[PDB]
RNA sequence: UGGAACGAUACAGAGAAGAUUAGCAUGGCCCCUGCGCAAGGAUGACA
RNA sequence: AGCUUUGCGCAGUGGCAGUAUCGUAGCCAAUGAGGUCUAUCCGAGGCGCGAUUAUUGCUAAU
RNA sequence: AAGGUAAGUAUCGUUCCA
């Protein structure tokens, strides 16, 4: 993804409103949920340094914070669940998207 | 929609005040453009009420 | 207190003044009294 | 820790965790099956799980 | 209207021009699955890339007039007790003011449970004159003290 | 050697300055949680029984189950058999 | 600990290279002391963990209790106060049916929130004070990371 | 009707020996409370308040 | 089980309720030795600490005192009474017994949320206090 | 429309509630206004009943708007927080009655009043005094007019009553829940 | 005095300019407390001057950097006490070492030059 | 000679000595040898604290608040003034 | 829950009898849970309505 | 006369969920200003 | 004589944040705390525990 | 057969029982 790309802010667009469907339905928030609303939001509003950012990530990070755990039981068999870290979240909704 | 586009790919008012030791400060009458069809539209809620008031 | 025997003439129960309950007539024993 | 004592307590879970996993698989097996279980059962059979 | 898979409906749609750059959504729709915890029923579909394939109008519709009416559910109410004139222009309280404002308060778990259940008191209260019957219920009555 | 002590301006041994440092500068709000839950658990009561207490209650609940204690089994609540 | 334990024997092994450049303590009681050292560090980072006593749950309150009010009681006020586009939402109308928005979870209506039943001709303009904000040390997580 | 309150004097001694220079060395508190004939500690007692005990008693002399 | 503390006598009991004003007293009358008495004497062990700042458990063998069986109908299995400032605390269960919990249960939080509801309903100076939860099924399925 | 946006309004009171309604449409490009309804009947019908104000439209030949300040030259040497009420004071004393509240103020014969402002030119403590019988006049007037002495009205419904809350009580027999 | 093998050891005279200097420089953002962080900075050649202690028992610990200062040109002194040198530079706990690194129009550029100067002719 | 605290201590005695200074004020008002402290107003503070009480005679409160914000910048320049050299 | 299949099986639950039961007897037991929430002893009888 | 058990009317009955909500100042960060302390820089001056 | 830099104090005005402040006769720490980018580089506090209405007081109602 | 006891405060009657 170039530094200068027209579709850039699209794809960002799209990245944090598919990140904000899973709160899209929401009374009440946890602290993790606050945050993470916090950086979708922030990322809305400074498009360009979030992206700088996001290109950075996906420049020159290797090492990555532990992903949380955990199963949903279909009582057949369990599905894993797992939470990523909430400004990873962003870098890689955008990365999939691109 | 646009036709390029496939499956798979506002409330004008005429009248207008001139701002600018006597208290009086009368202001002129001045007449305005039209108005075009605006990008922004459909900030209205409850609608069955706005229609009545039109 | 904990620890300690029971007096002599102690009522074992209901010396507080607690009232019993008759849930239904088969639970316990016969009233005989 | 002594060694008996430590002894003992390996042997106290390993005896435990037999019974944990058996009876963790035995519950899945319940309820893959169909059979009627409470609420509380389901949550602690899937944190054996 | 409301025909085709990728129903006519999506065409004018605010954001279509976005949802253009939206590529393989049904996919990431489907491993959702992994990223939430509970299951969402349409896993297969997305409601803005094809819109809703239901509509449920002619169902209500339906209900409405096989169950009686306004009147004909109303009277099971307790509509007729709160003698309001007609049944036009009223709204429905879904929150209390007291409760919604508790619901944000430093609550112990025993508080909450029990302020959850609140909206099952007024569901009672409205179909009171129903659930409360003879017909139904059949065994002994008690009127209350007062 | 002597130093000068920065807060209170008086002679002091070079030795100490450190720790003199460290504990002049004692928070005075410190000494109350030092001793106020020193206090509370002093004053709290215990919640278990005593080792002795549970000793005599394994005893006595080996009395009955012996479907795992003893060596003569006999019924869930009979004392032996 | 490796980690932790490489730059702590790293440090100690450059405080005996320095005594080794110059040639002192060549029986090695420097050596010594900066190994009794690094082992009681080692033994101290290994060390189980001490009693930590388990606090018991508050006891349920008493009626009333005196609060302070300000600035920040405002602000919290603001925060947690009923916008009027979350008060117009939990309004539900009465015997309107409307269409099942949001496919994917219904029961999820926003009542009288853009219905033409009542409320404002004006559309309930969007509250500044609700904007999702991020934590202190976050943003300072931010500040760093850039 | 009459004063009867000797709080202020509380108060005054207070403040007064709140700025009154204690020895942060134990030796030192065990020094002047030798000097004075205070003993070295109470029954549980430790070194905090050994040294604001110190600094009570100063507040007299 | 053998963990909390143990009452041996009619006396100690009837103490033990009278000891105590500001908290509740939750006596598990049975044999420790049952297999639905050990199943609960677990749980009051793992909430006895939690609770302590508003509950105190004592446990009772019925043989041991068998001064209370004919007045509280003692012959289910395993019992749970509380008590408060010498008062016994009613409680409606979806159960038709409203005087105790005659059953084990299984979770620990259900058993704090009963003690703190019974706490607050006796604060007020009520004798019968409601559940949060309906125990006339099982919630099974 | 006309205004530039920095001095557009962000917040319009309505003193009769039949303009509520009205607004929102000639609002209806303008969603960050809000119109905000007032229970309180604010004193400004009397605003047109001053000598200066109504002489202007009583003869006019042809419709036009005008503007005033009806702060002469009070922010000068006060807040406006405090302009704004002796100004809603003054109104509800002259809506009380107009020949009272103008003796009041003109407490000197002079009573200085030159066409460039509106109000009497008066300094600080002159203003305390008018403001202060301004006051007296309006409690009067009420306990006149509800029977009940003036001293019995604690500062909170004197408030209430310059304001323009006032209340009775028509449905006394609804006390059962008592 | 305690140290035989003390060759710039300074007196109690230019001790107190030498320790204003150093909380100016911290104050100023502008020097490296540590053995190891003075060793870096005569190694980018931008230290001006290090200052280290003489109560390190085993000075060979720090008896490199004289010989380092010697390498680079840099001027070195001594103080009495390794307390008063990390209470001055701005931390609590003994420094034993601590270097006065380069600032573009540093105020302090006449001060940090008085210091060397006197420096300078005290090793002999 | 002496020795410079690091600017972690500095803020410490500075904490202690401003809590020092707030409790003994709050022991001795508790005592009652001064008033309890009236509330700060400024003026945009003016409506939300004498409002009520402002309502009545407007002009007399604002120039009470006035007064108090000239007895407070009062007290700060003459102990200005009493510590110039 | 159930239009997330009855939208996505849409014919085939027609020629599928057994989901037809189990449907049925599903909604049965939503019913059932419903009135055991509102009183302990289920009705003889109870409005659709 | 003790208490228990017991049968009556009489009284209350919201068996509702709630540490309720207003103001200021401290405390945290930052900016600005005055004043002092410790110092430290550049610079003005012909006769 | 002023100008001017920096630190520390006293106050003043104003803005901003209450998922955070505070304690450390607990421990370790420039003889290196702590390390994700960039590591022959970086390089100051960290940990554990306690207080808490996520700093703490009054006044004010109910 | 159930899962359907509101908890209380009063005088009055009775009866066993100490």
């Amino acid at each position: 993804p170039p530094l200068s790309y027209k579709h850039d802010t699209k794809l960002l667009i799209l990245a944090l409103e598919r990140l904000k469907e899973a709160y899209s339905v929401k009374s009440r928030l946890n602290q993790s949920q606050r945050e993470e609303l916090g950086l979708i939001e922030q990322a809305y509003d400074n498009p360009h340094e979030a992206l700088s950012r996001i290109k950075r990530h996906l420049l020159t990070q290797r090492a990555f914070k532990e992903v949380g755990i955990e199963f949903m039981d279909l009582y057949s068999h369990l599905v894993p669940v797992y939470d990523v870290e909430p400004l990873e979240k962003i870098t890689d909704a955008y990365l999939d998207q691109y | 929609v646009d036709p390029r586009q496939t499956q798979f790919g506002r409330n004008t008012l005429m009248d207008m005040r001139l701002s600018q030791q006597t208290v009086v400060d009368p202001k002129g009458y001045l007449t305005d453009l039209n108005s075009m069809i605006p990008t922004h539209g459909g900030d209205i809620n409850d609608i069955k009420k706005a229609r009545l008031l039109l | 207190f904990l620890g300690m025997p029971a007096p002599l003439g102690y009522v074992p129960g209901l010396g507080r003044g607690a009232t019993g309950f008759t849930t239904r007539s088969d639970i316990g024993p016969a009233r005989d009294a | 820790l002594p060694t008996p004592i430590e002894n003992m307590i390996l042997r106290y879970v390993k005896a435990k965790a037999d019974w944990w996993t058996n009876t963790a698989h035995y519950n899945r097996e319940r309820i893959r099956r169909g059979a009627t279980v409470d609420k509380t059962v389901c949550k602690k059979n899937l944190g054996r799980l | 209207w409301d025909r085709g898979i990728p129903r006519i409906n999506t065409l004018f749609q605010k954001d279509r021009h976005t949802l253009a750059y939206d590529k393989g959504w049904r996919v990431r729709t489907d491993f959702k699955q992994y990223q939430v915890l509970k299951q969402n029923p349409f896993w297969w579909t997305h409601q803005r890339h094809d819109g809703k394939l239901w509509n449920l109008n002619n169902y209500r519709t339906d209900m409405i007039q096989a169950l009686g009416g306004v009147e004909g559910i109303l009277e099971h109410t307790l509509f007729k007790g709160t003698y309001f004139p007609t049944w036009e222009g009223l709204f429905w309280e879904k929150a209390s003011g007291f409760e919604e404002s508790m619901k944000w308060k430093k609550l112990t778990n025993a508080q909450r449970s029990g302020l959850n259940q609140i909206p099952n008191r007024r569901f009672t209260l409205w179909w009171s004159p129903t659930i409360n019957r003879a017909n139904v219920y059949v065994g002994f009555q008690v009127q209350l003290d007062l | 050697e002597y130093l000068v002590s920065p807060i209170t301006g008086e002679k002091i041994p070079a030795s100490k300055m450190q720790e003199h440092m460290r504990i002049g500068l004692l928070d005075p709000r410190w000494l109350e949680q030092r001793d106020r839950s020193i206090r509370e658990k002093q004053s709290d009561d215990e919640v278990y029984a005593p080792g002795l207490d549970i000793e005599s209650s394994l005893k006595q609940l080996a009395e009955r189950r012996t479907d795992i204690f003893g060596v003569e089994e006999t019924a869930i609540g009979k004392k032996i058999g | 600990l490796r980690r932790k334990a490489a730059r702590l024997v790293a440090a100690k092994c450059t405080l005996a290279a320095r005594v080794d450049s110059f040639h002192e303590s060549t029986e090695g009681k420097v050596g010594y002391e900066l190994k009794d050292e690094i082992e009681r560090k080692f033994d101290k980072w290994q060390e189980p963990p001490p009693v930590k006593q388990v606090k018991p749950l508050p006891a349920p309150l008493d009626g009333q209790r005196k609060k302070r009010g300000g600035r920040r009681y405002r602000k919290m006020k603001e925060r947690l106060g009923l916008t009027e586009i979350r008060k117009q939402a939990n309004r539900m109308s009465f015997g309107e049916i409307e269409e099942d928005a949001y496919q994917e979870d219904l029961g999820f209506s926003l009542g009288h929130l853009g219905k033409s039943g009542s409320g404002r001709v004006r559309q309930t303009q969007v509250n500044e004070a609700t904007k999702a904000r991020i934590s202190k040390t976050l943003q300072r997580t931010l500040q760093k990371q850039s | 009707s009459e004063r009867q309150a000797e709080v202020l004097a509380e108060f005054e001694r207070r403040k007064r020996a709140r700025q009154i220079n204690v020895s942060t060395d134990d030796s030192e508190v065990k020094a002047c409370l030798r000097a004075l004939g205070e003993p070295i500690t109470l029954f549980g007692e430790g070194p905090a308040e050994r040294r604001e005990r110190l600094r009570n008693i100063l507040s007299v002399v | 089980s053998y963990m909390l503390p143990h009452l041996h006598n009619g006396w100690q009991v009837d103490q033990a309720i009278l000891s105590e004003e500001d908290r509740v007293v939750v006596i598990r009358f049975g044999h420790d030795w049952d297999p639905t008495c050990m199943k609960m004497d677990e749980v009051l062990y793992s909430i006895a600490e939690k609770v302590k700042n508003f509950a105190v458990i004592y446990l009772v063998d019925i043989t041991e005192v068998p001064d209370f069986n004919k007045m509280y109908e003692l012959y289910d299995p395993c019992t749970v009474m509380f008590f408060f400032r010498n008062k016994h605390i009613m409680i409606d269960l979806g159960t038709g017994n409203n005087n105790k919990i005659n059953w084990a249960m299984e979770d620990k939080q259900e058993m704090v949320d009963i003690i703190e509801t019974v706490y607050r309903g006796a604060r007020k100076g009520r004798g019968l206090v409601v559940s949060p939860k309906d125990y006339s099924t099982k919630y099974r399925y | 429309r006309s205004l530039p946006v920095e001095e557009q309004p962000k917040q319009i009171i309505v003193t009769r509630k039949g303009m509520l309604d009205p607004l929102e449409v000639h609002l209806l490009d303008f969603p960050n206004i809000v119109i905000k309804g007032s229970e309180l009947q604010l004193p400004f019908q009397a605003c047109l009943k001053v000598e200066k104000f109504g002489d202007l439209i009583l003869k006019a030949t042809e419709p036009q708007m005008v503007l005033f300040n009806l702060y002469d030259d009070w922010l000068k040497t006060i807040s406006s927080y405090t302009a704004f009420s002796r100004l809603i004071l003054i109104l509800r004393a002259l809506h009380v009655n107009n020949d009272r509240a103008k003796v009041i103020l003109k407490p000197d014969k002079t009573t200085i009043t030159e066409p460039h402002h509106i109000w009497p030119t008066l300094t600080d403590e002159e203003w305390i005094k008018v403001e202060v019988q301004l006051k007296d006049l309006i409690l009067a007037d009420y306990g006149k007019k509800n029977n009940v002495n003036v001293a019995s009205l604690t500062q909170s419904e004197i408030r209430d009553i310059i304001l323009g809350m006032e209340i009775s009580a028509p449905s006394q027999q609804r006390q059962q829940i008592a | 005095d305690v140290n035989p093998k003390a060759y710039p050891l300074a007196d109690a005279h230019l001790t107190k300019k030498l320790l204003d200097l150093v909380q100016q420089s911290c104050n100023y953002k502008q020097l490296r407390k540590g053995a190891n962080e003075a060793t870096k900075t005569l190694n980018r050649g931008i230290s001006e001057f290090i200052v280290m202690a003489a109560d390190a028992e085993p000075l060979e610990i720090i008896l490199h950097l004289p010989l380092l200062c010697e390498d680079k040109n840099v001027p070195y002194v001594f103080v009495r006490s390794k307390q008063a040198l990390g209470r001055a530079c701005g931390v609590s706990r003994p420094v034993i070492a601590c270097s006065v690194t380069i600032k573009e129009g540093s105020q302090l550029k006449q001060q940090i030059q008085s210091i060397q100067q006197s420096i300078e002719r005290l090793l002999v | 000679l002496g020795v410079y605290l690091t600017k972690k201590e500095q803020k410490k005695l500075r904490r202690q000595t401003r809590r020092e200074a707030q409790k003994e004020l709050q022991e001795k008002v508790r005592l009652g040898l001064m008033p309890p402290p009236e509330p700060k107003v400024r003026i945009s503070n003016l409506m939300r604290v004498l409002g009520t009480e402002a309502v009545q005679d407007p002009t007399k409160v604002e120039a009470h608040v006035r007064a108090q914000m000239a007895k407070r910048q009062k007290a700060h320049e003459e102990a200005n003034a009493a510590r110039k050299l | 829950a159930l239009i997330g299949l009855m939208t996505y099986f849409r014919e085939a639950v027609v020629n599928t009898q057994e989901l037809l039961d189990l449907l049925v007897k599903c909604e049965n037991k939503i019913q059932t849970r419903i009135k055991i929430g509102l009183n302990s002893k289920m009705p003889s009888r109870f409005p659709p309505v």
